[PDB]
């Protein structure tokens, strides 16, 4: 029959890193896994910064969609870094758009 | 929170009052969600959302325990305008219950239909759409700087585009944020200079579209 696509969005854990000027980093774990015989595009927008990139040269601009697709899993990599937290905890909103 | 969501492309055909979307918390921790449906429009050349009563979700809040599969009911309140595709977003919000943490919002497209037009994802709606000249996206393209690509849909069905080609058998061009061109809508979005000039040396270009059963090429006319 005609396949109706479903996606698991987890994945299936956060980022942990006064007034010591140095550059700290961390990483977490979010995946998207559809089940089409066809790739599915999806979009991630995140509302001291965070990156899709190992080596952090690709920013999640505030409220700007960032493009993704899949094949029969896909990671939504997140890489943090810090020379707008508060206390220090931040709560970021991650929007996955199909 | 970890959710399986099915279907990711829900629709409500003309002869239907309601559809369902399933949300299963496949995590080991309980979760709470807020569920809302927004009217979706592309006026002003950008995606807008607004409060709406045409489609009502049930329940509007839910606790979904670890392993639990919940059924979202999505009810069409009254018949929608004849011959037209209405566009919505269904929004699921995870409610919270040197460390930065994560709070998910999932947003999936939802389409509903008036008489004479359908999703084309079934035999019934396919035969409905066959008898209807505009039951499909009909796209026109145009570049203009201040470089932005404008896409106008004259059809009564949205297009979901993953790629643009300058020829039927060619390769998809650069494009260093775009996908949906709703019906009777026109969308605008940024492109590279090299992209703009490359579109300048032709008049017909092609979208990779997934609005229907299969991926297919559609032709886009120069405005």
């Amino acid at each position: 029959h005609h396949h109706s696509t479903g996606c698991t969005v987890g994945g299936s854990g956060t980022l942990n890193f006064l007034t010591e000027v140095a550059s700290a980093a961390t990483g977490g774990n979010i995946s998207v896994t559809c089940d089409g015989t066809d790739p599915v595009d999806f979009t991630v927008a995140i509302d001291y910064n965070v990156y899709r990139d190992a080596a952090r040269t690709n920013l999640y601009v505030v409220n700007q969609p960032q493009q993704f697709t899949t094949v029969s899993a896909t990671a939504v990599p997140i890489f943090g870094a810090i020379p707008t937290p508060k206390a220090y905890k931040d709560t970021l909103l991650v929007t996955v758009n199909f | 929170a970890t959710f399986l969501i099915w279907p990711i492309y829900p629709k409500i055909e003309a002869n239907e009052k309601a559809t369902a979307v399933w949300l299963q918390n496949t995590g080991k921790t309980d979760a709470m969600v807020q569920i809302r449906v927004f009217k979706w429009n592309q006026d002003g050349l950008k995606d807008n959302y607004s409060e709406q009563s045409e489609i009502i979700p049930s329940p509007p809040v839910a606790k979904i325990k670890a392993g639990e599969k919940h059924m979202l009911r999505l009810t069409k309140s009254v018949n929608l305008p004849d011959g037209k595709e209405q566009s919505y977003r269904l929004i699921v919000d995870e409610l919270p219950i040197s460390k930065v943490s994560f709070q998910m919002r999932y947003s999936i497209p939802l389409f509903a239909y008036g008489k004479g037009i359908g999703s084309g994802l079934t035999e019934e709606s396919q035969k409905l759409n066959a008898k209807n000249a505009l039951a499909k996206p009909v796209l026109q393209w145009s570049v203009r700087n201040n470089s932005e690509l404008y896409l106008k849909n004259n059809g009564q069905k949205f297009a979901r585009l993953s790629a643009l080609k300058t020829s039927k058998t060619g390769n998809d061009i650069s494009l260093g944020a775009f996908g949906y061109v709703l019906s009777n809508s026109t969308v605008k979005f940024a492109i590279d200079q090299s992209t703009a000039h490359e579109l300048a040396k032709t008049s017909k270009i092609y979208g990779v579209d997934s609005s229907g059963i299969k991926q297919e090429l559609i032709e886009i006319t120069k405005m």
